[PDB]
């Protein structure tokens, strides 16, 4: 499944959308990526810092008190599980 | 389910040498959840490549992947002694995770024919109704061989099994032994056993063989 | 520094049940998804089972689904399979494996062997496989034995040159075969004697077989 997001974002606070095509629970992970190493930011479970609403299959987050930012998506049941990991939103904090 | 299939099966090659391994997935994900690992003899698997171009940790340069949709490569730039490996691709994606069937690389070194030897059953074992006929291919390369065995002329099928040993440290050759397994009321009633052997260092195919009963 | 340690393989029964355990330090086991993967000898690596984060979601092959189960117990960071119906084909090094936070799987255990079979403690029968150029070749067939391992050497060691042990065959019999064979200068068969010593520890067998040259 692919995840897309945006490339670029402006922001202390961030928001990105973030959308994935679905084939009931879903977990949603934002890793952010610096140097070689991978942090997690974000993590929540939804059953159709960090502020996540769901629209569909879509998730707007937003990140508050402000590098490249991973959104994964993951459809965890019923089966098959399926893993998408967005190419990931450069936010610029000037 | 997502099937991948990986080619070739062996590249021959020697350090300082490029490697090209490929991987081709059944369908496209919309992104390229693929993976590569490393296996040694005995060792367990080991991540080098993920997200078909990313560098696992502490893997060094020489090991680059590219690819997109079904069609994926790992490339070995020039290779280090310790690369001589098995090498599988797998998508994780989705459940259920697959592999590749994996890739054989393997020290390249010049043709050699085997030496081939045949083995009678000794009458010790033939005390207990058996007769183990053995054929041995020593010391030869490439590994694709041919062994057919042969009992008075009666070409044998599903009574032998085979064995090969890995690669030979020191002159990168392989042996095979081929066993032939008959009951000694069958041994018995035949004279002349012989091993037929094809490979790619022998212009003919070499027979060897003896007759029940000499020495 | 992140280990992964499976323990509880061994010799299993057709038809029963064996559990193995993946002991983790070194990271948050809780935080990733586990799996088990399999390698029968001889071939190549095949996914077995996954088990998500909190232990809530459990994903199986088809050629273990209603047979295996996964579970976790993510205050002893420990991974669990529960073997049970155990096949000749269930044969194989089990290892356990870390999924990464982006997806492949980063880290795995040295893994835990299985080996499914009826047959039961047997010693093997030793017998010569006795010597046209100017290379001669003599060894040793280690006949019917079980379980594995059989050590051989040759000349207690001091021959060790030309010597090729080959890798043991499971026999249709359950039993398992190996040779072992060395080639020498055809004039050492006139001032040379070889013999093999084969050793099988689990039935405490010690044979040291002299191969005469016919």
């Amino acid at each position: 499944m692919h995840v897309a997001q945006p490339a670029v974002v402006l922001a202390g606070i961030a928001s990105f959308v973030c959308e994935y095509a679905s084939p009931t629970e879903v977990r949603v992970t934002v890793l952010r990526q610096a140097d070689s190493q991978v942090t997690e930011v974000c993590a929540a479970t939804y059953m159709m810092i960090c502020t996540g609403t769901s629209s569909g299959n879509q998730v707007n987050l937003t990140i508050q008190g402000l590098g490249l930012y991973i959104c994964k998506v993951e459809l965890m049941y019923p089966p098959p599980y399926y893993l998408g990991i967005g190419n990931g939103t450069q936010i610029y904090v000037i | 389910e997502i099937v991948l299939t990986q080619s070739p099966g062996t590249l021959s090659l020697s350090p300082g040498e490029r490697a090209t391994l490929s991987c081709r997935q059944s369908q496209s994900v919309g992104w390229s959840p693929l993976a590569w690992y490393q296996q040694k003899p005995g060792q367990a698997p080991r991540l080098l490549i993920y997200g078909a171009f990313s560098r696992a940790t502490g893997i060094p340069d020489r090991f680059s992947g590219s690819g997109s949709g079904t069609d994926f490569t790992l490339t070995i730039s020039r290779l280090e002694p310790e690369d001589f490996a098995v090498y599988y691709c797998q998508q994780y994606g989705q459940s259920p995770w697959t592999f590749g069937q994996g890739t054989k690389v393997e020290i390249k070194r010049t043709v050699a024919a085997p030496s081939v030897f045949i083995f009678p059953p000794s009458d010790e074992q033939l005390k207990s109704g058996t007769a183990s006929v053995v054929c041995l291919l020593n010391n030869f390369y490439p590994r694709e061989a041919k062994v057919q065995w042969k009992v008075d002329n009666a070409l044998q099928s599903g009574n032998s099994q085979e064995s090969v040993t890995e690669q030979d440290s020191k002159d990168s050759t392989y042996s095979l032994s081929s066993t032939l397994t008959l009951s000694k009321a069958d041994y018995e009633k035949h004279k002349v056993y012989a091993c037929e052997v094809t490979h790619q260092g022998l212009s003919s195919p070499v027979t060897k063989s003896f007759n029940r009963g000499e020495c | 520094q992140v280990q992964l340690v499976e323990s509880g393989g061994g010799v299993v029964q057709p038809g029963r049940s064996l559990r193995l355990s993946c002991a983790a330090s070194g990271f948050t086991f809780s935080k990733y998804v586990m799996h088990w993967v399999r390698q029968a000898p001889g071939k190549g690596l095949e996914w077995v089972t996954g088990i998500s984060y909190d232990g809530r979601h459990k994903y199986y092959a088809d050629s273990v689904k209603g047979r295996f189960t996964i579970s976790r117990d993510n205050s002893k960071n420990t991974l669990y399979l529960q073997m049970n119906s155990l096949r000749a084909e269930d044969t194989a090094i089990y290892y356990c494996a870390r999924t990464g936070w982006l997806g492949p799987f980063d880290y795995w255990g040295q893994g835990t062997l299985v080996t499914v079979s009826s047959a039961s403690t047997k010693g093997p029968s030793v017998f010569p496989l006795a010597p046209s150029g100017g290379t001669a070749a003599l060894g040793c067939l280690v006949k019917d034995y079980f379980p594995e391992p059989v050590t051989v050497s040759w000349n207690s060691g001091a021959l060790t040159s030309g010597v090729h042990t080959f890798p043991a065959v499971l026999q249709s019999s359950g039993l398992y075969s190996l040779s072992s064979v060395v080639t020498v200068p055809s004039s050492s068969l006139g001032t040379q004697t070889y013999i093999c010593n084969v050793n099988h520890k689990p039935s405490n067998t010690k044979v040291d077989k002299r191969v005469e040259p016919k």
